C-alpha cells in the first residue's frame, strides 16, 4: 500500500512558449541575391515526418501567436539587410523641372523631369533628365513646375540594388530542438479555440512571403469552405481574414516597355531611372474574371451573413488617402503595382455586363513600405512587359446603420497576411521530465514524436525512448540558427543535470526512495495510470513539482551518497 | 598586360556528364575573373561575373570559382545547349585580357 516517487524522462508534455525559430528551404527549388536570403537556410528533409496526435485536443489562438510577430521581425530585418549595401539617393533630392508627357491611354501620368545634380567625384553640376510617375513627385512652389521626389523630406531614400530579386520563395519555419510545432488539421478551423485533429511537426509547410494589402495572393486555400476569422469579431476595429475555397486568377500587367539609363551619383554608384518610352503609352491595368469574383462574393456573403445574422451586407471602397494604404498593392515582377480595387467592392447583396473586370493600376517607385517613417526604397525600372497571372486566395476586410453592415477592403499591418498561413501552427516547449507514484522502491505500436501525448500515462510510458531519441540532435538566419542551437543545448543540459543529481542519468524509468505523500494526489494507481494523460497529471502536480524535486535530490542522492560512504566499513 | 591561358584548348563530352575548364593568369587577380559563352557566329554572353557570381537567367548547372591565378568553370549535367566556345576575362587590371578559349563539342 506504500507508493514511491518515480522519475520519467521523455514525458509527452508540452507548454505554451515563445522561442526563436530557424528557417529551412528547398535546396532544389535557388537564386542568390534574393531579398529573402533563402540560400542561408538549412535544407529541408524530403520526408516531412508529420505525426498525427491521437486523443489530443489543443487550444489554438492565431491572434496571440508569437510566430507572426517573429516572422514580421525577420521579414523587416531581411529587407534592411538586403537594402543596406545599396546606393543612397540623398544627392538626388533636388528641385525637379517637370513637364507632362503627352500621349486605355494615360493622361499626364508620366512626367519628364529635368534637374541638375551636384556630384562629389568632380566639381560638376550636370543637367540630367528622367521620367517619373505622378505618385513619385510632390509639387512645390504652388503652380510652378518645381517638384521634389516623394517622401524625400521625411525619409532617406535608398535605391534598391538592381541585382536584388523580390520573387517570393517559400520559407519553412522550424522549431529548435527541444521544441515542437503543433498543426491544426481541422477543415473548418476558425482560428481560435480547440482543435481536434492536431499533428506534431518539426517544420511548417512553405510560406510564400508575399507582401500585399486588401487581397491575399498565392499562399494557400481552404479545403472545404470559405472561412472568415476575427478576434473579438463584434469589434468593428478588428481585421477579418477571409480564406477562400477556390482561387481566383488575376492577371495584372504594365503594358509599357520603356528603357533604363544610369546617371552617376559618385564613384561606383548610380541612379537607375526611366528613359525614352518605347512603344505607345498605355495605362497599367489588371484583368480579373467577373464570374469567379461574383461566386467568391456569394460564398463570402453567405459566411458573413451567418456570423452577422440575417443583415444586409454591402461592400464599399476603402476611404481615400495615401495610395499605399487605400489601394491594393503588390510587387509582381519586381515592379510595384497599386490598383484601385473599387470595382470589386461596389455592390449590394442583401438577400450587368462585362465578362472581365479591368482594374486601373498605377506604378510607384518610392515606397514607404512597412508603414514606417524615416525610410523609403526606390525600385529601379524593370524595362519589361510584366505579365503577372497571380492567384487570389484570400481577402482582408474591415467593418465600419439601418440593419446593414458595411465592409471595406483593408487591414492593419503586414502581419495579417502571415496569419492567413500561420493560423494552423502553434509553437510549444517540450519538458520531457516528470514524476509519478509507483509501487516500486529503489531498494539499492510506436506512433512517432509525442504520438502518445493523448494516451493515458500507461501505454504512453513504453514510448519514452521516442522522445529521448529526439530533442537535441552572420545574417538574420545565421544568428537565429545560432540562438536556436544554443537554446537546444541549454535545455538538454538542464534535463541531464536534473537527472544526474536525482540518480537517474542513464534511465528512462527511474525509481527513487522518496515515499509518495497523499497530500499531493490522494488517488489509487489505477485512477492515475489508467485515466489521466501526462499533461493533466503535470498540471495537477504543477503546484508540488518543486517539492518533489527538493525531496528527491535531498533525500535520495545526498543521503544515498552518505550512507554508501559509511557502509563501506 | 597580364597574359591569360586556358586548358584544355579542345574539350568534348557527352550529354549529362560534368566538365571543368580551367582559366589561368600569369598574375593574381583576386576574384575578378569573368566567364563568357560564345555560340558560333554570335557574340558571347557572360556566364559568371566575379569568379563565382552567376548571371541571372543562367541555370545553376554553371558553377565556378577559384582565386589568385587558377580558376575553374564547372558545367554539371551537360546539355546540347552548352555547345560552344567558352572564354575567360580579367577585370582586375587594364587591359582586360582574355584567354584563348575552349571549344566544347557535345556528343
Ligand atoms: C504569385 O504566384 C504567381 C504564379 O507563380 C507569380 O507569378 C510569377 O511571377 C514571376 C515573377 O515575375 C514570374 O517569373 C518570371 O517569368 C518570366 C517569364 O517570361 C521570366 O522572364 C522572369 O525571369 C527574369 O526575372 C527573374 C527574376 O528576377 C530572373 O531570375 C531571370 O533571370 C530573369 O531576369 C531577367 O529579367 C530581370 C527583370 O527584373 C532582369 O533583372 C534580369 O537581368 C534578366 O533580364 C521570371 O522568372 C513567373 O513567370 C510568374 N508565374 C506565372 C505562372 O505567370 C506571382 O509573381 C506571385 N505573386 C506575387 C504578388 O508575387
Ligand atoms: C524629355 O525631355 C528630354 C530633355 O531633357 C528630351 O530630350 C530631347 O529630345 C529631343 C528629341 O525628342 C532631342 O532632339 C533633344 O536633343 C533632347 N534633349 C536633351 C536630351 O537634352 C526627351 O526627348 C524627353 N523624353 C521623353 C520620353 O519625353
Ligand atoms: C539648373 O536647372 C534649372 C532648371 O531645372 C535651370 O533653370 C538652371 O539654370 C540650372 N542651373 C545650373 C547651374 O545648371
Ligand atoms: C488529420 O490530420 C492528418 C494529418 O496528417 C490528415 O492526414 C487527416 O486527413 C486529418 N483528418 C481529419 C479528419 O481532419
Ligand atoms: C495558381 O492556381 C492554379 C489553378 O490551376 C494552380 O495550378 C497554380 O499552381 C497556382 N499557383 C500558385 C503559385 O499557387
Ligand atoms: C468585443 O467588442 C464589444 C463591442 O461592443 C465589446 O463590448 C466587448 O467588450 C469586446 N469583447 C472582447 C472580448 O474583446
Ligand atoms: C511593349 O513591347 C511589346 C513587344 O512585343 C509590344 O507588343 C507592346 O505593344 C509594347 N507596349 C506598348 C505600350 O506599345
Ligand atoms: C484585359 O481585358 C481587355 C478587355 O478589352 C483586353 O483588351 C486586354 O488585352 C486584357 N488584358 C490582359 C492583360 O489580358
Ligand atoms: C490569365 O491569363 C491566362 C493565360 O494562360 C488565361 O488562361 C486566363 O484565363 C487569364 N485570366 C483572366 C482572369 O483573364
Ligand atoms: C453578380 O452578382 C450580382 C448581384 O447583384 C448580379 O447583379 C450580377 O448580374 C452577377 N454577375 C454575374 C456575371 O454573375
Ligand atoms: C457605402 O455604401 C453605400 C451603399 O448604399 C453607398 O451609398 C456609399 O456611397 C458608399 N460609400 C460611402 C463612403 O459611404
Ligand atoms: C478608383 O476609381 C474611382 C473611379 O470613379 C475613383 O473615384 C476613385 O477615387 C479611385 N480610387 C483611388 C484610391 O484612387
Ligand atoms: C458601382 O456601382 C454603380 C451601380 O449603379 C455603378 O454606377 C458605378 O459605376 C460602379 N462603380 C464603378 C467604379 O464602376
Amino acid at each position: 500500500e506504500k507508493l514511491w516517487v518515480t522519475v520519467y524522462y521523455g514525458v509527452p508534455v508540452w507548454k505554451d512558449a515563445e522561442t526563436t525559430l530557424f528557417c529551412a528551404s528547398d535546396a532544389k527549388a535557388t537564386e542568390k541575391h534574393n531579398v529573402w536570403a533563402t540560400h542561408a537556410c538549412v535544407p529541408t528533409d524530403p520526408n516531412p515526418q508529420e505525426v498525427v496526435l491521437e486523443n489530443v485536443t489543443e487550444h489554438f489562438n492565431m491572434w496571440k501567436n508569437n510566430m507572426v510577430e517573429q516572422m514580421q521581425t525577420d521579414i523587416i530585418s531581411l529587407w534592411d539587410q538586403s537594402l543596406k549595401p545599396c546606393v543612397k539617393l540623398t544627392p538626388l533630392c533636388v528641385t525637379l523641372n517637370c513637364k507632362d508627357v503627352n500621349a486605355t491611354m494615360e493622361r499626364g501620368e508620366i512626367k519628364n523631369c529635368s534637374f541638375n545634380i551636384t556630384t562629389e567625384l568632380r566639381d560638376k553640376v550636370q543637367k540630367v533628365y528622367a521620367l517619373f510617375y505622378k505618385l513619385d513627385v510632390v509639387p512645390i512652389d504652388n503652380n510652378n513646375t518645381s517638384y521634389r521626389l516623394i517622401s524625400c523630406d521625411t525619409s532617406v531614400i535608398t535605391q534598391a540594388c538592381p541585382k536584388i530579386s523580390f520573387e517570393p520563395i517559400p520559407i519553412h519555419y522550424c522549431a529548435p530542438a527541444g521544441f515542437a510545432i503543433l498543426k491544426c488539421n481541422d477543415k473548418t478551423f476558425n482560428g481560435k479555440g480547440p482543435c481536434k485533429n492536431v499533428s506534431t511537426v518539426q517544420c511548417t509547410h512553405g510560406i510564400r512571403p508575399v507582401v500585399s494589402t486588401q487581397l491575399l495572393l498565392n499562399g494557400s486555400l481552404a479545403e472545404e469552405e470559405v472561412v472568415i476569422r476575427s478576434d473579438n469579431f463584434t469589434n468593428n476595429a478588428k481585421t477579418i481574414i477571409v480564406q477562400l475555397k477556390e482561387s481566383v486568377e488575376i492577371n495584372c500587367t504594365r503594358p509599357n516597355n520603356y528603357t533604363r539609363k544610369s546617371i552617376r551619383i559618385g564613384p561606383g554608384r548610380a541612379f537607375y531611372t526611366m528613359g525614352e518610352i518605347i512603344g505607345d503609352i498605355r495605362q497599367a491595368h489588371c484583368n480579373i474574371s467577373r464570374a469567379k469574383w461574383n461566386d467568391t462574393l456569394k460564398q463570402i456573403v453567405i459566411k458573413l451573413r451567418e456570423q452577422f445574422e440575417n443583415k444586409t451586407i454591402v461592400f464599399n471602397h476603402s476611404s481615400g488617402g495615401d495610395p499605399e494604404i487605400v489601394m491594393h498593392s503588390f510587387n509582381c515582377g519586381g515592379e510595384f503595382f497599386y490598383c484601385n480595387s473599387t470595382q470589386l467592392f461596389n455592390s449590394t447583396w442583401n438577400n450587368t455586363e462585362g465578362n472581365t473586370i479591368t482594374l486601373p493600376c498605377r506604378i510607384k517607385q518610392i515606397i514607404n513600405m512597412w508603414q514606417r517613417v524615416g525610410q523609403a526604397m526606390y525600385a529601379p525600372p524593370i524595362r519589361g512587359q510584366i505579365r503577372c497571372s497571380s492567384n487570389i486566395t484570400g481577402l482582408l476586410l474591415t467593418r465600419d446603420e439601418n440593419g446593414t453592415e458595411i465592409f471595406r477592403p483593408g487591414g492593419g499591418d503586414m502581419r495579417d497576411n502571415w496569419r492567413s498561413e500561420l493560423y494552423k501552427y502553434k509553437v510549444v516547449k517540450i519538458e520531457p521530465l516528470g514524476v509519478a507514484p509507483t509501487r516500486c522502491k529503489r531498494r539499492v505500436v510506436r506512433r512517432g514524436f509525442l504520438g502518445a501525448a493523448g494516451s493515458t500515462m500507461g501505454a504512453a510510458s513504453m514510448t519514452l525512448t521516442v522522445q529521448a531519441r529526439n530533442l537535441l540532435s552572420l545574417g538574420v538566419w545565421g544568428i537565429k540558427q545560432l540562438q536556436a542551437r544554443v537554446l537546444a543545448v541549454e535545455r538538454y543540459l538542464r534535463d541531464q543535470q536534473l537527472l544526474g543529481i536525482w540518480g537517474c542519468s542513464g534511465k528512462l524509468i527511474c525509481t527513487t526512495a522518496v515515499p509518495w505523500n497523499a497530500s499531493w494526489s490522494n488517488k489509487s494507481l489505477d485512477r492515475i495510470w489508467n485515466n489521466m494523460t501526462w499533461m493533466e497529471w503535470e498540471r495537477e502536480i504543477d503546484n508540488y513539482t518543486s517539492e518533489i524535486y527538493t525531496l528527491i535530490e535531498e533525500s535520495q542522492n545526498q543521503q544515498e551518497k552518505n550512507e554508501q560512504e559509511l557502509l563501506c566499513l | 598586360d597580364i597574359q591569360m591561358t586556358q586548358s584544355p584548348s579542345s574539350l568534348s563530352a557527352s550529354v549529362g556528364d560534368t566538365v571543368t575548364i580551367t582559366c589561368r593568369a600569369r598574375h593574381g587577380v583576386g576574384e575578378n575573373l569573368n566567364w563568357y559563352q560564345q555560340k558560333p557566329g554570335k557574340a558571347p554572353k557572360v556566364l559568371i561575373y566575379m569568379a563565382s557570381s552567376r548571371q541571372s537567367g543562367i541555370p545553376s548547372r554553371f558553377r565556378g570559382g577559384g582565386s589568385g591565378t587558377e580558376f575553374t568553370l564547372t558545367i554539371s549535367s551537360l546539355q546540347p545547349e552548352d555547345f560552344g566556345t567558352y572564354h575567360c576575362q580579367q577585370s582586375y587590371s587594364y587591359p582586360w585580357t582574355f584567354g584563348q578559349g575552349t571549344k566544347v563539342e557535345i556528343k
